[PDB]
This record gives C-alpha cells, structure tokens and sequence, in this order.
C-alpha cells in the first residue's frame, strides 16, 4: 500500500494504491483505501486490512455520537485523537496505520499521523509499504503554498512513482479533495497514470 | 580497553590504558597494549588478549623478513596489509581490534583495523570497550597539523576519559610518539589514579597456620 | 545438604548439615536446618532456603494455632500432612523442599518424609539432600534398633560426617537432636571436619 | 515403574502392588502399601508420579465414603470406578491433571468381581486380568498363556507368582516385596507377601 | 510496549549556578530510517520541572499527556502547592516500575531537569524503575560520548555559569551528531531557572569536515 | 524479549560487635561498562537502631527500601512502638518471598542493635530466607571480603592465635581495608565507602573514598 | 561451566628472593569428590613449578606435552629454561589449541637462574601471558583468591612471610568454595632449598 | 551506504556517502567508497566493509596483471566480470555489493551492477541501504542525455536526499569523474550539501 | 548404571564388578564378566556405554600383549594405566570419543599394589579404594567409613560384602551377582562370586 495527505489553505488531499495483496497474491486491484470518518473527514488505511477497517469502524461510529452530542461536525484533531487512542490501547495487538486527514471550522486542514498510537500534525504525510522508496521524492518534490491541483499532483506523482517500485502497491490511484464546500472523489486509472523512468 | 591514536604536524602519537579483564574482576592492574611492529610502526591491541598478542608478534616477525630482504625501513602499509589478509581469512574469530600507527618515506600514517579485516586511514582515531569516550574527547578538540605537547595533552584526556568512564578500562596512560627520527616509548606517561594506600595489619605471627607435612629438597 | 533421622530403642535421632551454597560458592558455612516447632516436634530442612524456611515457618504458625484452639498439641500425622497440602496447592510452581517430620505424640515417636511433590511417607529410617545416598550407607551399616543413645549419637553424626566429606554441597558442622518421650534434647553442634581429622588421625 | 496386577476369578479378583516407595537412585521404603481399600468389597491400586497418587487415591477414598455415610449403603465396583473416571477425566485437560495410573478390584453381590483398568488419560476397560509398569510388558504375555476364567484363587496365587518371579529374572528395576489381596464375597482378606 | 516503533536517541542534562538545561534532537527514528525530523522530545512539566525522553515516542506522548493532567489536576486546587522536580522524578520512578513489573514497560529513558528553593535538580529514570540524581546526565549512546565530555569539565570546573553549560552542551551534541547514526542536525535546548522553563528551536551545531581532504 | 531486570552492580558488608553494628557499602551505580552516579550509597536508615544495605538490580533496592519504610510507619501506627531489629528482620523475609515468583533482585544485610543492646547483623537472599551473623558481605564484591571476614573476623584457620573481640576502631579499619581491596579487582565497586555506625546513641555516617576507575 | 566439572585453585606469590605456589588436593567429579590427593604443581626445574587448576584431563595432558617439549629443549640447548622462557613455551603450547582449548588456566612461579629474582605469571586457557610483581590466582574460586591476595599480600616478604601468607590466602579462600579443598600443599622456592609443606586444612 | 553511477557520452560519474557504521555507532565519518580497479575503472563498496575491501583488493591485482599481459588498458566489461565472478562463487559468504564503473576506448562510459553474482549494463544505477528511500526520485529525475555536470548534480542530489533520510548513510559526498581524458575527484562537505525538505 | 568396586591392601587389589548385561529394561544376561586381563598381574574393569566398551578395553588388551610379544616382559600397572589415558584423552577431542568409566588394578613387583581411577574425560587417579556408577554415591562412604591401609584380604572381602550388601537394600536397579577378584605377588586369583538368592 502507499497512502499519502497534503494540507492547504482550504483543506487536504489525499490519496492512495488499490492493491490489496495476501502473500505475493493480489486479492483486490480495485480497493479504495480513503475511508470516510466523518462529512469533511477522510482516514487513508494501511496495514492488516482487517485491523484497519476494525479501527475504522470504531472511530467512525464514536465520531458520530461525538458529532451529535457537540451538535457541532467533530474536529479533525478529535477524529485525529479517537484513532490514535485506539492505535495506542491495542499496538501489541493492531498491525494497521490510519492517518487521519480532512478540514475544520476552527483550524481548517489538517493532515495527521498516527503510526503505532502516536500523533502528529504534519504539512504532508505518506504511509504504507510503497512510502519506503518515494521518501528522497516527496523531499525533493514538496514545496510549501501548493494549491489544491498541485496537491493532487504531487499525490498522483509520488503513489504512481512508489506503484511502479512496490509489489505491495499497484492498480489504480484514488484521490480525495476535502474543502469547507465538501468532497471531491477523484479516480486515475491504471491506464492513465504519469509516466518516468521505469527500466 | 580504551586505545587511540592521534596524526600531528611532526608524526604519531598512539595511547592505550594498562588494564586487562577477566569477567568483571580486574586480572591485571597494568598490562603493555601498545606493541612493536618495526622501529617507527607501532600498534594498540584490543580485544581477546591472546589474539592481540599474537598477531600483533606475527605482523612484526614478517616485518623483520621483510626489511631484511628489502634493505629499507618498512611502510606502514605493508603492516596494514599484512594484518588484514590474515584477520580477514580467520572471519573475525581472530579478535585483534588494532591501531597501527607509524613513519615511513611516506610521512605519517594512522590505521584502524578490525577483526574482520577492514580498515581506515584516519587522523585519529579509538577502539576498545571506551573508544567512544576518547573519539568524543579527540572529536571535541583535534585540530590538524598539532604540536608534540598538545597532541600528547590531547591523547592523555582522550585515554583519561575512557579509564574512566569504562568500566572495561583503567590503569595508567601508556603512550607512544613516534616521528621520522624514532618512537619515544611513554610508559606510565600519566597515572590518573594516585597511589592507593590502606593501614595493612595482616601480618601472621609464624606458626598460626597448622602444617602437616613438611618436606625441605636442599638444591646448588 | 544432608539431613537423617532414624528411629531406635531409646527415640529419635534427627541429624542436619549447616552448609548453603549458590552455584559453587559458600553462601553459608552454618546455617540451622532444623526447626524447633514445639517441645515435642521438630522438621528438618533441605532444598531452596526460602522455600525451606518461609514452608515451615507456616506448619509451626498452623500447629501453634491448633494448640490454641484445641488444647492439645498437633499429632505428627497431622503435623507433616499438613505440610504435604500445602505443597500439593503449589504444585508446578517450583518450589523445592525436602523435610522430616520428626517427634512424639499420643502414638509414640514419628518420623515422616515430606517432599514439595507432596510426597508423605512413615518410616523408621530417611535422608534427603545432595548427599542422602553417603548418608544412607554409613547409616544402614551401624543401624541396630537396640543401639544405646551414645552408640546412636555416633551413627548420626558419622552418617553426616562421611557425607560432607565426599557431598561438595554438605560441610559445616552437623546439628544432632535426640527425640524422647518427653520432648527432644539437642545433642551436639559439631565441626564437620574436626570429626573427619579424628578419624583421619586414628589410622 | 511401579507394579500392579490384578487376576479376576469366578468368584474372587486377586490382586498384589510392589511395596518400594523410591525416589531417585534410592529405595526409600522396602514395606509401602499401594492399595486403597474404597469399600468394604472395593480396593483401589494406584501408581504413578509423586505426589499425585496418594492426592487422587484418597479423594476417590472420601468420597466413596462420604457415599456410605449419605446412603447407609456403598457404591458397587462399577459406580465406583465409573466415579473414579468422571474425576480423572475432568481434570485431563485442567491446569491440574493427574498422573495416576490404576486398577479398581471388587465384589458385587448382584453383578459379581470386576477387575477395572484405568488409564492416565482415564480410559475405562472391564478386563479379567491387568497389569501397570514397565513389568507388565514382561508379565502380561505369561498370563496371556496360563490364565483361564475358571482359575481357583490357589491358582492364581500360583500364576501370580510366576509373573512376580519373571520380574526377579529380568526386570532392571529392584521390586524385592509385594502386597498381595483377594477381594470375594466375606470381604477384603489380606494374604501373605509374596517376598524374594 | 514490546518493541519500540519510533525511538528517540539521548537526551542531555547538567546543573548549572542558577538552574538546570537539558538538550535532545528532534528525530523519531523507525529503526535507521529518520522517518520523523522535526518532533519535539522535550516537556516543559510546571513551573519547576521540565523532562526530556529517548525510546519510544508513543510511549513518551502517552507520558506527556498523563503527567500534562496531573498538573491541570493540581493547579485547579490552587492550596499554594505545587509538585516539585524532585517530586515528579518520584512519581515517574514509581510509574515505570509499576509498568515494568506489570510485564509491559513503556519503551523510555528520561531525563528530569528542575530548579526549586535555590537547588538545581536533575534526575534520571528508565524503563525498569532505575531513578538516580547526578550533576550530569547523557541518556542512551549520549553515556558513551557526551557523559565523559560533561564529565570531564565538571572535574576542573564542578560549578558552570548558565554561558557555561550551555556552550559545553552545543559541544555535546556537535559531537553526538558526528558520532552518532542515529541522531540529527536538529535539536531543542531547554533551561529552567528562577524565571521558569523555556525551551529553544529548532538549533544545530555548526559541522567541519576538513578531515575528508586528509 | 523484555528482561524486567538490570545488573547494577555494588557492595554492602556487615559487621556485628558487642555494643555496636557497622553497615558500609561503596556509592558506584552501574550498567553495562557504564557508570550512572559516582554518588549512590546503598545505606539506608530505617530506626535509631537499624539500618540496611541493599544490592543488586537498583530498581527493586528503590522499591523494596520505600515498602520497608512505609511498613515501619504503619507498624509504628499500630503498635505505638518503633520496630526492633528481629521484627524488621522477619518481616523482610515475609516480603521478599511474597514475590516468590518474580523476585526483588535485592542482596539485603540488616544491622542495628538486639534487646540487649549488642550487635545484631541479618543477611537475606533475594528469596527470603535468613539467619543472624556475626558479620556478611553481599553484592558484586561479596566473594572476595566474605573469605577476610571468615579469617580476620571469625579467626577461621588460625591456631594458637587469641581470640580478641573487635573493637569499633578495629572493625572500622578493617571495612576501610576491605573496600579498597574490592575497589582494586572488582570493576562495579568504587569512587566511594559510605560506613553507617549503630551504637546506643544512634547513628552515626562516615565516607572515605575509592578509586575512580 | 567446563572449568568447575572438576573444580579445584592455584596460586603463586611474589617474596624477597624466594618465590610461593599453591594448590588444593581435591580430585571430584561435579559434587562428588574422588581422591584427596591429587597432583596440580609440576616441577619444571630447580627452581621453577607450575600449577594448574581446571578440568583434570587437559591439567595432566598439558603438563605431560609440556614435559616433552621441556626436556627436549634442555637436551638440544644444553641448559635448564629461564622462567619467562618457560611462559612463553606454555603460551605457544596453548594457542596451537585456541579454537578447541584445553580446559587449563596455568600459573607459572620460579626463580631466575643467574639473579634467583623471582619470577610469576599465568595463563589463560588460550596461552594469554600474563607476568605480576605481586600474586597470580586460577581456580574456581578466583573471586576470593583475589580478595584474600589483594588484602594479605605485602612486597618484600621472607619466606616466612610468604608462606604464612600464601597458606592463609589459600585456606580461607578454598573454604567458601564447594568444589575446592580436601587439603593444600605450598612450596617456598629459595636459591638454597624448595620447601614443599600440606597443611591441616578442612575436609569438607 | 549510497553508491550511485550514471553514464555520459565521454564516461561515467560515481558517487558514494562516507559513512561507516558499526551498529548505531559512527567508526568512521569520512571514508572514501569510490576505491580505483585501474586507470580509469573505479567501484563503489558496499556492505560488509571486510568483504569489500577484500573483494577490491582482489580485482584490481586480477586486472593489473589481465591488463600487462593484453599490453592494454582493461575493458570496463573484463573489470565487471571480475568483479562479479568473486561476488558470484563467493554468495553465500560475501555480504557485499561492488558496483563497477569507467572508461575504455572500445564501448566509451559504463555503469555495471554486480549485486550477488549477476551482472547488468544500466543507464544509471545505485545501492546500499540509502539507496532504498531514493528509488522513486532517481525514476522521476533521470533524463536521458545529461552532460558530466547534470550527473554530477543528479548523483549529489541523489545521495544527499538519501543520507538525510538514512541512519546508515552520512557525511561528506565523494565524486569521481571517469572520462578518457583522465579521473576527477570531488568533495562536496557537510556544510556544502545540496538542501531540500527535511522535517 | 552399572557397578566396579576396588579396595586395595598392603600386598593385594580386590576388585569386583555386576554380572548383568541389560538392554531397555530386561537383564538379558546375569553371568556377564567386566573385568578383562591385560597382563598376569593387570585387569582392567570397564562401563558405560553400550559398543564403547568392549571396542575400548579390547584395543588396549591387545596393545598390551602386543608389547609383551615385542619385548619380552610386560607393561606395569603404571605404564599400562598411563598408556590406557594418552589413548582414552587422544579420542576426547575427536569424532569418536569413547564414553567408558574404568579402573585399573595390579601388582608391580617394585611398586607394589596399584588400583586407578579413570573416568571418560581420561582423567586418571591413584586411590587407595573406588567406584564407578550411581552404586559409587551409596558405598564410596561405607569404605570411608571402615576401610583402613593395612586391611587384610579377608576383611577387604568382608568390606566388599558390606557395600554389595548396600546395593540390595537402598540401590533402585537389580544387581544380584558380582564378580569377585584378588590380584597379588603371584598374579590373578578368581575368588567365589559375591550372590545374592
Ligand atoms: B496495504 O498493502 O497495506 C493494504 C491496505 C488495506 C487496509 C484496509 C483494507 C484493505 C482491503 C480490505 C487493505 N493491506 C493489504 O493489502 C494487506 C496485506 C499487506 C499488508 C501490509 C503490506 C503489504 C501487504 N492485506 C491483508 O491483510 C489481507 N487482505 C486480503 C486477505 N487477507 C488479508
Ligand atoms: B581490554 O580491557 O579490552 C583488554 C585488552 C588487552 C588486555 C591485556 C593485554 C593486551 C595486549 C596484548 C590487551 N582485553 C581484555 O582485558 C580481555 C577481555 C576483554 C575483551 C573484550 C572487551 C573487554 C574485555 N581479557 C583477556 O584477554 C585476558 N584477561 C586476563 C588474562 N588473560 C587475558
Ligand atoms: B542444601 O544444599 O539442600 C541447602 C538447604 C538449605 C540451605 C539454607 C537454609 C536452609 C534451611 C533454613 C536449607 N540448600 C542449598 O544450599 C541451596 C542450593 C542447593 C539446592 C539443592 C541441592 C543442593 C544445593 N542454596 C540456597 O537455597 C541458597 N543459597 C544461597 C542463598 N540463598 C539460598
Ligand atoms: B555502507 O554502510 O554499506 C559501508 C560501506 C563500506 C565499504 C567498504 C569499506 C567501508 C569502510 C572501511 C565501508 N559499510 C559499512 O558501514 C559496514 C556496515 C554496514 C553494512 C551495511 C549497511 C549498513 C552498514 N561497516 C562494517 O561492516 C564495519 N565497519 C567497521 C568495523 N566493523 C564493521
Ligand atoms: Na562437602
Ligand atoms: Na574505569
């Protein structure tokens, strides 16, 4: 897997593969691993697909009695801190990473990472298998003030760049666009992703 | 074992502590880890002490044969050479951990070697169990092309602080300069521990001990 | 450790080591392998010290506590198999004791062997420890059930005596208790080697 | 290790148990008793690790007992080693089991004598001779040859003395004494050691 | 915690005349990966005590948090008490013990800097319940090379000025940094005194490597 | 795997005389090839007639110690008396062996004074079990001072010699000896002697000092 | 541990023109013991014994490849070995073995031939030489040979001296070992005359 | 380590870090991985630092005499077959990787992998363990055609994005510049890396 | 296991040994003989593991009559126990060590009485009295306890019979019969067998 986020002025991006392997056997080449937490906030999932769809589900339903508690949408530090408490109760036990990505009334958007129960706000974030071999990328290609398009190009650019290198990785790439006016769903088939180097 | 050597404007200087450990009990309150290998190449041991030893006496037994043939004084890279083909063919089972320093036509030279076989060139460096603690003072304050009095300063404090913060190490500074005219050996250049002195009463007054047997061979 | 006991015309004879050692090193040259319960009950101790002291230690509380609610000392019967429950709770635990269970009751005298298996066995004559086997030879060779108590106080202390000599884990001195009918008398503390050099020297 | 064996007759089960209590190289006890009397007609033989036997033996003991004491009358041969069993198999896959291996000899006035086989696994055979221990693999094969459902209890004392004997001849193990019972319808009735 | 994921190297401390600092990088490291270059791995605890921690840095967040509501806790009683360094080191000896014995340690070595009643205070703790005081203290592979530099001043020098201390820790971790293979040219210098504690960042140590053309 | 403990090292000894009982330890901490402190006594005062010395794994010596010292309170609360030597003594052994399954890694040596008034000296193995000395020592170093304490202490091999009681100067000169002794071959005893003194007016603390290294 | 199946120590000391060496008698297998008089000093010389403590079939193995070399280096040399010289025959002899040793740890104690300036030293089981102005220790219970060596030793001691030392160095030591005893025998090497003394010493 | 080699039309460039670890410790911060087969062959060392230098040792005495016995300079071609032939008969002993490069006046510039015995001809190639976070910066930045300077650039940025990234890479940047003219050596220090993203 | 017992006298070496060969937990053989003659005045008594022991004490056997055929007179006990260690500690290191316990007993018309203890180290030890296997931990203290230098043959039997005697009350394995042995100034005498029915 290779699951990546990037803040901007009005939100994040986020994107991942669509692989989901058992061994060196791909089982789904269709999977989209940006999981919804909340309206407006998304989590990328990486890892064991059954804890980190367990993890999802939790955090999922506590954000919804949160939400409707606060009558209020939950804050994308709470959603933030609902998953890594759960990733830190159970990380002898959990073998998943959720980051957790989307957008506030308070403090707009916001990308996170909650590798092993820790937390961490971050202006980008990658994650999974695929993130080994595109880490000298997304240093080299990061540069702060990007706009939403550049985003998603940078996005599409570092998952298509660690698919090519990572067996883990490969398919299609989906990516999620979270703003103050909602979500954009964005889909960059196997067919038409960039092209580099790849002898 | 806390060993370093140190390259200064007119030559060498090796530094070696003289303790020797067996299992936690100190064996030896002062042992010699700095060796001969030729007149102007020297050599720090650390490690299994026998392995030390006896590389460290084979290198400079081919030494001898070697300038004898020759005609002239050996190069510090032959020492080097010949002390890595034989630990390297022994697949680290060999456990000389050395610092070979030296002058030759060449200048001088300083050498780390390990005992799998690899090696580096270096202006100064440290191995044994308080290595870090001298490559933290010679990191702190080596500057190059160094005086003869501020390098044998600099080598002491770099053994100094491994005698004493290694529990693997202690004794007395050992140090050896070596320069194109010849190797001043420094035994006992510095003793960061004074003289330990007690109040001894054990004195047995003849006879307390119960003998059984006495037998007396007289000899010429 | 080597500790015997052996029944005979006059009572009980009960005989302890006083050596304690972790790995090859003497923690304890003297170390008391005897617990005095009461008057008339006594246990030896071989195995782990903790095990050994903290395990009787709780059979003297519990026989202490039965006198005082009875009125009557605990039988030896019920004393050492008393012992052997609270060994079989902690079975697999690794708990390692070996005792004798020595002393006289309304049935007369008694000696049992207690194990931290929860073995519990009667019987006239028993020696644990690293160095029961040197023990029991010197002890079924002079054992006589007519000996007289000064011929008996031999056989106990030569029993240990031989068994600290070839046993590296037993020496010290050898901790002798005679159990009568009105209670038991600690015969001697005696140096381990001084005996064996008295022997020595009498060839 | 131990020795047990039980001969079931017409009328009478004989039945004899080796007398050493022994722990590592040593015969700690020459004249150890293996046999639990359960009932007036019902003897338990039990072999098997240290501390375990004399634990489980006397529980089964108490209860068939306690039995007695309730009822005003005993447990026949078969509720008493069909009881033995219940126990012993719960304990199989407890923190707890037991190493106990065991014979249940007895009489019943309605269904006559019953010799019992149990294993430490607490397998459950109705058998008309048995044998546990090492000895049993040099004994089991001599009464294979001579037993017969007829055999008179003089007999059997015979035939026990030969599987006894054979243990002498070629047994490593040192089993010098033995317990020897018959169980027939006046009761338990002790017979003389059979002793080399 | 079994096995540590993101751990952070040693963290640095030593008394001075007036109060204590403690310094430690700003890398969280999955192994040799630098997966994080920019996390900060020092606390400010209250007014007198601050804590700086290497291992694990889930571990150590869950701690920041944990000790972070013990001080909200007590501050809302407002009694004129407060906890002091000496008495936080005390409490984290007995919450690593306690987890240790409990067969399930969190993954961290700190390092307790404070200053209360004119007295410097600098405390050490592990994973195991081992807590001791010392006018120095280097964490991790910092006991190897920056205890002895610390050290070794402290035995001409044994009481440094605030200028002092703070230019033998830049030295330290210019050294840590060469030596080091899991350390980085980033780092947070943290002093409490009289006034309290204030923490400094992002630094680096100024790097020379005119050893290459030798 | 996690090992719930560490080897850090140092030596206790203690001495009983007639009216007197001497506890001394070195103040070195270690771990590895490491020093942690320079400065860490292993005496710790529990009455004005007893003292302790603990060894071993430094995490368990801070615990045990705090136990000691709150069970004595408590005692004191519910008794209205300090406890004496031989309860202290006996109750450590009930603490050490409640954790019969996961030990304290703790080399105890109790000293202080009996009923009497005379020396009294108990020594403890991680486990619990305990007897009354004469004189032990305990921790890294206890191999090499228990066999002078066997000889110049108990007199052990030496016939025809007078068997004088000792004195608290002669004792006191003699612990100074063996420490330097022990600071000479073992490498985790060091920089440092801590002697605690237990005589009828209290307690008294004197430090000399061993070598660095 | 290999060394402690047979057990046993050894010990050499330093005097004024005299030099000590000791051994215990104990020949046991793991806590058993066997004999009360088994040999661990070898005469080497006039002047010069070695004694070696560990695993009882490499002790007479090494000592008797030892003797073969020795007396064929007297017969070709014409001269008896110096002491140092004898070390260093020990050390070769041991490191031909060093990836399968022999279970031995030697300690070597003469007097010089011309000067009878005493000499000491020891080996480990791989032939690492090791010369001191002071005392060697090898055995099972090396921790408190060094306890009693470091607090009883003085320099210049008389044989007299020395013998009480050493004596006492070893009896005390040995004691609060298991698998060391049944006995000590020392021998006080002078220029006139070897004294060879087995002391009373605890039989258990 | 990272090792890096990239053909031009005159030659080859290589580039190495200078680190040289021992665990978590640094034993040596300046060594020089780019060690001369011959005039104008060079190789990159990796892994087991014995078993490189071994390995080097070995080749460049074998290509000293190949090459007095031709009357010739070596074909970059013979010096990677040496190289891989004791890579490859040795595998299961060996823990090292050389990577070959140079000059010859038959093929001109060119870069060889010699990873466990195989032997592959590459536009560009690179190893060691800080090659692993690199593998999608080389696959968007290399461009055919570059000029001796353009790979000079690309092998300094390369290196340097990987030593930021790796534990078991630091130090100074070696480069070396093989072309029939003669070799080139460079040192880009500590303080004079090339900088891009590093928090 | 299996059991060698030796008490030597002023003038003599009394040595006895078990007679049974077993296998698992049969007593195949109740009449086997352990002792093996190498000399008129050596026997060497050997256990321990199954093939290890013939093989071992057959080699040195035919050693020894290979040196009395080449020089005319016979090795001494010393020479013989000596000879049988250099071999025993040659094969320790090697491929196949050999796991055999034995005592050497004899008489040397110069050294007199000479009984050696050798375990499967190859350590070799002069004892006035000894034994080998578990049998060793219940009778070594029985000859401690009685076993004087001056000991006449018939009391050394009667010595022997206290520690044989032993082993039928406390030793778990059945060892009924012994061989018995006296080797003296005139060479191997074959005393009764020491049996109990
Ligand atoms: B990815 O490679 O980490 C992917 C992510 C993921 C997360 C949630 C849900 C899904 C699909 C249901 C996928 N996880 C996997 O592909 C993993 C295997 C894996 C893990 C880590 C690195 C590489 C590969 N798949 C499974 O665990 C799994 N899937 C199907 C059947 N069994 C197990
Ligand atoms: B040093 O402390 O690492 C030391 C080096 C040494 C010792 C004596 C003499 C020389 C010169 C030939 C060098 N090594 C030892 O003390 C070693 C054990 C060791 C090994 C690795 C790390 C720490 C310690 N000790 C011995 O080899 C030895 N000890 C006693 C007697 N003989 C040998
Ligand atoms: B004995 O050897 O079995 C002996 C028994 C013993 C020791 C001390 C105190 C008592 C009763 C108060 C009994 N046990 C030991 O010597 C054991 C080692 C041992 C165990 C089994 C067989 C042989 C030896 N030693 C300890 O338990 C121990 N040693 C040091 C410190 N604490 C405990
Ligand atoms: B590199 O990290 O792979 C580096 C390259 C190298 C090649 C030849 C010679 C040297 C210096 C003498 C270094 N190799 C090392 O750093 C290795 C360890 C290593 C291996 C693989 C990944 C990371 C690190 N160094 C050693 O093996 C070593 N160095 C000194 C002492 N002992 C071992
Ligand atoms: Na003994
Ligand atoms: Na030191």
């Amino acid at each position: 897997t290779t699951i990546m986020a990037v803040e901007f002025d009005g939100g994040v991006v986020m994107g991942s593969d669509s692989r989901v392997s058992a061994g060196e056997a791909v089982v789904n080449r269709v999977f989209d691993k940006l999981s919804p937490l909340h309206e407006r906030i998304y989590c990328a999932l990486s890892g064991s697909a059954a804890d980190a769809q367990a993890v999802a589900d939790m955090a999922a339903y506590q954000l919804e009695l949160h939400g409707i508690e606060l009558e209020e949408p939950p804050l994308v530090l709470a959603a933030a801190n609902v998953v890594r408490n759960i990733s830190y109760k159970y990380r002898e036990d959990l073998s998943a990473h959720l980051m957790v990505a989307g957008w506030d009334q308070r403090e707009g958007g916001q990308v996170y990472g909650t590798l092993g129960g820790m937390l961490t706000r971050q202006p980008f974030a990658i994650g999974g298998s695929g993130s080994t071999f595109i880490y000298g990328y997304v240093d080299a290609a990061y540069k702060p003030g990007m706009s939403p398009e550049e985003c998603r190009r940078f996005t599409t650019d570092a998952i298509a760049l660690a698919m090519s290198r990572d067996g883990s990785s490969g398919g299609v790439i989906y990516l999620v666009t979270i703003t103050a006016a909602g979500v954009d769903h964005r889909v960059i088939l196997g067919n038409e992703l960039p092209k580099f180097y790849d002898e | 074992t806390t060993i370093a050597g140190l390259v200064f404007q007119d030559g060498v200087i090796l530094g070696a502590d003289t303790r020797a450990t067996n299992d936690s009990v100190v064996a030896d309150k002062s042992c010699e880890k700095i060796h001969f290998i030729a007149p102007k190449i020297y050599c720090c041991g650390a490690g299994v002490a026998a392995d030390a030893e006896m590389t460290t006496r084979m290198v400079a037994s081919k030494m001898e044969l070697h300038a004898l043939s020759t005609g002239r004084e050996p190069r510090v890279a032959t020492v080097t050479r010949i002390l890595r083909q034989t630990l390297f063919r022994y697949q680290g089972h060999v456990g000389a951990s050395l610092i070979v320093g030296g002058v030759d036509l060449t200048g001088p030279q300083l050498y780390g070697v390990h005992p799998h076989g690899s090696y580096s060139r270096l202006p100064f460096t440290a191995l044994g169990s308080g290595q870090d603690a001298a490559l933290a003072v010679l990191e702190d304050r080596f500057q190059p092309n160094m005086t003869l009095e501020a390098a044998q300063g600099l080598l002491v404090e770099a053994v100094t602080a491994g005698i004493l913060g290694d529990l693997g190490s202690g004794g007395n500074v050992d140090a050896c300069v070596i320069t194109k005219t010849g190797a001043k050996l420094l035994r006992t250049l510095s003793s960061p521990t004074e003289p330990v002195k007690r109040s001894g009463r054990y004195h047995f007054v003849p006879g307390t001990t119960a003998v059984l047997t006495q037998t007396v061979k007289p000899l010429t | 450790t080597t500790t015997l006991a052996f029944k005979f015309q006059h009572g009980v004879i009960a005989a302890v080591d006083s050596r304690a050692s972790a790995g090859s090193y003497i923690s304890a040259l003297r170390v008391n392998k005897v617990i005095e319960i009461n008057p008339y009950l006594l246990g030896t101790m071989s195995g782990c010290a903790a095990d050994c002291q903290y395990w009787e230690r709780l059979l003297a509380k519990e026989c202490r506590l039965y006198y005082l609610r009875n009125g009557e000392r605990i039988s030896v019967s019920a004393a050492s198999k008393l012992l052997s429950n609270m060994m079989c709770q902690y079975r697999g635990m690794g708990l390692s004791m070996g005792s004798m269970i020595c002393g006289w009751d309304k049935k007369g005298p008694g000696l049992y062997y207690v194990d931290e298996h929860g073995t519990r066995l009667s019987g006239n004559m028993f020696s644990t420890g690293s160095g029961n086997t040197y023990a029991y030879g010197v002890m079924d060779s002079g054992y006589r059930p007519n000996l007289s108590p000064e011929e008996a106080y031999d056989l106990g202390r030569r029993a240990i005596a031989y068994a600290t000599h070839r046993d590296s884990y037993s020496g010290g001195v050898v901790n002798m208790y005679h159990m009568k009918e009105d209670g038991w008398v600690k015969v001697e503390s005696t140096d381990v080697s001084d005996l064996l050099h008295q022997y020595r020297e009498a060839n | 290790m131990e020795y047990l064996i039980g001969i079931q007759g017409p009328d009478y089960v004989l039945v004899a148990s080796d007398r050493v209590a022994a722990s590592n190289i040593v015969q700690m006890k020459d004249d150890h008793d293996k046999m639990f009397k359960m009932s007036e007609k019902i003897l338990l033989l039990c072999v098997g690790e240290a501390g375990d036997t004399v634990q489980f033996a006397e529980y089964i003991q108490k209860n068939v007992q306690l039995y007695k004491m309730r009822n005003g009358y005993e447990l026949s041969p078969t509720a008493a080693a069909n009881f033995t069993r219940r126990n012993l198999a719960d304990c199989l896959r407890s923190r707890t089991p037991y190493h106990v291996n065991l014979l249940l000899a007895g009489y019943d006035e309605h269904e006559g004598p019953a010799l019992y086989y149990m294993d430490y696994l607490a397998a459950l055979a109705k058998a008309p001779f048995a044998a546990h221990g090492y000895g049993a693999f040099l004994t089991l094969s001599i009464l294979d040859r001579y037993y017969t459902p007829t055999i008179s209890r003089e007999r059997a004392v015979e035939l026990l003395r030969k599987c006894l004997e054979e243990l002498q001849k070629r047994f490593i193990l040192n089993l010098p004494t033995f317990s020897v019972r018959i169980i027939d319808k006046n009761g338990i009735h002790d017979l003389d050691n059979i002793s080399f | 915690t079994q096995n540590p994921m993101v751990t952070g190297t040693s963290v640095l401390g030593v008394k001075f005349e007036g109060g204590v600092v403690i310094a430690a990088d700003m890398l969280g490291s999955y192994g040799s990966l630098a997966r994080f270059r920019n996390i900060s791995r020092i606390m400010r605890v209250n007014n007198s005590t601050m804590l700086g921690a290497s291992g694990d840095y889930a571990d150590f967040q869950y701690l920041k948090q944990v000790l972070g509501q013990m001080v909200i806790d007590e501050e809302l009683l407002g009694d004129g008490h407060s906890y002091s360094p000496r008495a936080i080191h005390s409490w984290l000896t007995r919450a690593m013990y306690s987890r240790r014995s409990k067969m399930n340690p969190l993954w961290n070595t700190m390092v307790i800097g404070g200053y209360a009643d004119g007295e410097s205070f600098l405390g050490y703790v592990d994973m195991l319940g081992v807590a001791y005081e010392a006018p120095s203290l280097a964490t991790g592979y910092g006991a190897y090379l920056a205890q002895p530099l610390l050290r070794e001043v402290l035995e001409k020098q044994p009481v440094l000025s605030q200028t002092e201390a703070r230019d033998l820790v830049e030295r330290c971790m210019r050294v840590l940094y060469y030596r080091d293979a899991r350390s980085y040219n980033r780092f947070q210098i943290a002093t409490v005194t009289e006034k309290g504690v204030e923490i400094e960042g992002p630094l680096s140590t100024e790097t020379n490597w005119d050893i290459a053309h030798m | 795997r996690f090992s719930p403990y560490v080897f850090n090292g140092g030596t206790i000894l203690a001495i009983a005389g007639e009216d007197f009982a001497i506890v001394a330890s070195d103040t070195r901490l270690s771990e590895g090839f490491s020093i942690h402190t320079r400065d860490s006594p292993k005496c710790y005062k529990l009455t004005d007639k007893t003292v302790i010395g603990c060894s071993g794994f430094h995490g368990d010596c801070l615990t045990l110690t705090k136990i000691i010292e709150a069970r004595l309170k408590m005692y004191k609360h519910s008794n209205n008396k300090a406890m004496t030597t031989g309860a202290i003594a006996a109750m450590l052994s009930t603490i050490l062996y409640s954790r019969r399954f996961f030990p304290y890694y703790v080399y105890n040596i109790i000293g202080g004074l009996d009923e009497e008034g005379k020396g009294a000296v108990y020594s403890f193995d991680p486990v619990g079990s305990y007897q009354r000395d004469s004189f032990k020592a305990g921790g890294s170093a206890s191999a090499m001072l228990q066999p002078l304490l066997d000889n110049q202490v108990g007199f052990k091999n030496m016939q025809n010699v007078e068997h004088v009681p000792l004195s608290l100067d002669r004792a006191m000169r003699l612990v100074k000896d063996v420490f330097i002794s022990a600071a000479e071959r073992d490498v985790y005893t060091g920089d440092a002697l801590r002697i605690c003194i237990v005589t009828k007016e209290g307690i008294r603390e004197e430090t000399v000092s061993l070598r660095k290294d | 541990s290999i060394m402690s199946y047979n057990g046993g120590a050894v010990m050499a000391m330093k005097g004024k023109n005299c030099v000590a060496i000791a051994a215990d008698r104990r020949f046991g297998i793991q806590a058993q013991m066997v004999t009360t008089d088994f040999q661990k000093i070898f005469p080497m010389g006039d002047r010069l014994y070695i004694g070696l403590a560990g695993l009882a079939t490499d002790v007479q193995t090494v000592a008797q490849r030892l003797k073969f070399r020795l007396n064929l280096y007297e017969l070709k040399e014409g001269r008896q070995i110096k002491p140092y010289t004898l070390m260093s025959m020990v050390a070769n002899l041991l490191y031909e073995k060093r990836f399968g040793p022999y279970y031995t740890e030697p300690v070597i104690a003469g007097l010089d031939p011309k000067t009878f300036k005493p000499f000491i030293c020891s080996l480990d089981l791989i032939g690492c030489p090791m010369v001191t102005d002071d005392f060697v220790v090898s055995g099972t219970c090396a921790e408190q040979m060094y306890g009693m060596c470091e607090s009883l030793w003085e320099p210049n001691m008389d044989p007299d001296h020395l013998f009480e030392t050493i004596s006492q160095a070893m009896l005390n030591a040995v004691d609060r070992d298991a698998v060391s005893g049944m006995g000590v025998i020392v021998h006080i090497i002078e220029k006139d005359k070897i004294t060879t003394r087995t002391l009373k010493a605890r039989m258990d």
